[PDB]
């Protein structure tokens, strides 16, 4: 059936919109967490690999 | 090609040629009169009380 | 054989210039020296309204004089309330380069466009409470540069592939098409009486068309770089343009000659926007030196300077009644001056 | 096959209901975060487009 | 080809279980934030096809 | 067509693993909120009749 | 879609990337709560039999 | 840029300035086109043909 790959990304507040709005092709969006805030968020992204 | 280009040339430039060419001093005087007459319509140059400007 | 045609074109140009030279009969310096200059001025920033998280590229007031639109880099519009500093709408977009913005004089249309080669119209006022797109206007293969509404049903665009044209909203196809502009068009503005408009050029050229038929009646020249901003005096007989090499020129339609020139020694930056006030006594300009200063029209002397921003200034606007000045830089802040 | 675009919107506390209840035609809702909380928020929004 | 409608509801801590367990017929559950003794928020959704 | 039923469960920190790892048959997991320490939890079931 | 299994994993701040990027085969990701700095994580599997 | 493989040991930059490359125990070298329409990064070409683990990568030209 299906598979998944997960990656973690770190970014400050000033450079959040540029990465979110300019994401790659094929990767999805998962929970956004606030860590040690200032800022220092943590994104999680996913891709689906079939065969 | 360049024939078409020269065509466009003769076509417009000769349209430019026959235009009226008038005095400049009259235009400058008209501009000065227009600027002076509407001095009442410029809040920036003529200050107004605080009750006038809403952006405060 | 085309050499003869080129030579006769050259001699016709020479004859036109000879006819043009004589009619210049006013040096405005020696006639306006008598009148006194304006006094010094200093204004205070009143509101600093935030909400964009990118680099602002455009803005435009409305006839209501209490609403203004803004477009960011990643795709977003926000319609602001200047009195209370509250946003009334926030529209997302599907493109990541929006370099232009227009608002409708009636009050229920907004247009956009950019490097995605499509112009879209948004219907703010709907029977249902949501906002939805109305039409899209494709047809030209360049990147869109400017948009101005002639009226609620007529729009004029400025393409990048040496094209300017009009459109019909209901049909969705072009009505008239203009051509003959060799360089690249980057700005244009409408006359107060909604009958004429002029367009800028990459190779320092000025053109003046008529909306009804589309005949180029005069032509202006004199700069040595791209003309980025074009504005009009309120009366409707003169337009002042700017350029990258720190020069501002005021032309006269009847004279066809450059009247004055506003240059100062300690400037090496480029002009990005110009605008006249209500009466027309002062002229404002923006610099890529992170600042902005206010000039004078008649005597070519600087009245004062304005406290700039932390990055480049890219837009400027003056309300119709003349009680507001709004400036937007690349660090995502707007300023209100009075 | 499928694609996706993401956008980040900022909204203060008092003007939250007016923005959430009046979204556009096609855009979805994914997550609301509390940032620097009078109180500030963030709201990621997604659209799905095919061909 | 589907549509969605979103609404925001505020409920204090004591009034949370009674509101969650007794939702209407058709509406869904999306998010629950801790605003601000304790105050909460909530987002619901419906699918108005046809 | 489909329906849904929602319930709110409360649990202290020490009793989180036992309830989460030993859920019933049919109930899903949707949200975990943090009010030593107290937690909340929302579960759902689909009733097609 | 007839069964579900849920598990709770704890990981410190410095051990997020190694654990998330190297998950097993067939397990999903659902939540990440902020309980240095500690964390929690819930995963799921589909036992269709 | 995220990647699909979990072992990359090499990285190169294009002298022109709009290409990069990667590689590792995945036995594949991938090229990325930084400069494109709008803002996004998408894979341009994916190479294959050698059964060892890639170790180094250098551009002679674009």
């Amino acid at each position: 059936p299906v598979k998944h790959v997960y990656r973690v990304l770190q970014c400050q507040e000033e450079e959040l919109t540029q990465m979110v709005s300019t994401m790659s092709d094929g990767w999805k969006f998962e929970q956004l967490v606030s860590i040690g805030s200032q800022a220092e968020f943590l994104c999680v992204v996913s891709k689906e690999l079939h065969n | 090609a360049s024939i078409a280009q020269a065509r466009k040339l003769v076509e417009q430039l000769k349209m430019e040629a026959n235009i009226d060419r008038i005095k400049v001093s009259k235009a400058a005087a008209d501009l000065m009169a227009y600027c002076e007459a509407h001095a009442k319509e410029d809040p920036l140059l003529t200050p107004v009380p605080a009750s006038e400007n809403p952006f405060r | 054989e085309l050499d003869q045609l080129r030579q006769e074109a050259e001699q016709l140009k020479n004859q036109i210039r000879d006819a043009r030279k004589a009619c210049a009969d006013a040096t405005l310096s020696q006639i306006t020296n008598n009148i006194d200059p304006v006094g010094r001025i200093q204004m205070r920033t009143r509101r600093t309204l935030r909400g964009h998280l990118a680099k602002i590229y455009a803005m435009h007031w409305g006839t209501d004089s209490r609403l203004l639109v803004s477009a960011s880099q990643d795709g977003k519009l926000i319609i602001w309330d200047s009195y209370t500093t509250n946003k009334v709408h926030a529209i997302p977009l599907r493109s990541s380069w929006v370099m232009t913005c227009a608002y409708a004089p009636s009050g229920n249309y907004v247009a956009c466009g950019g490097l995605d080669n499509i112009c879209s119209i948004y219907n703010l006022k709907t029977r249902e409470g949501n906002v939805r797109v109305s039409r899209e206007l494709a047809g030209h293969t360049g990147y869109l540069s400017c948009c101005r509404f002639l009226d609620d049903n007529q729009i004029v665009t400025s393409s990048g592939d040496t094209t300017c044209a009009l459109w019909d909203i209901e049909t969705g196809q072009q009505t008239t098409t203009f051509t003959g502009h060799t360089g690249d068009v980057m700005s244009l503005s409408l006359a107060p009486d909604t009958r004429l408009f002029v367009s800028g050029a990459c190779d320092a050229s000025a053109k003046l068309w008529d909306v009804r038929e589309g005949m180029c009646r005069q032509t202006f020249t004199g700069h040595e770089s791209d003309i980025n901003a074009i504005c009009f005096f309120p009366n409707g007989n003169a337009f002042a343009t700017g350029s990258d090499d720190a020069t501002c020129r005021l032309f006269d339609l009847r004279a066809d000659q450059e009247l004055m020139t506003y240059s100062h020694d300690n400037i090496i930056c480029g002009i990005t926007s110009v605008s006249f006030s209500k009466s027309g006594r002062l002229l404002l300009a923006g610099y890529d030196d992170f600042n902005c200063n206010v000039w004078d029209a008649l005597k070519a002397d600087r009245a004062g300077v304005l406290a700039g921003h932390d990055n480049r200034v890219s837009c400027l606007g003056v309300t119709d009644d003349g009680m507001a000045v709004a400036t937007g830089s690349w660090d995502s802040f707007l300023k209100i001056w009075n």
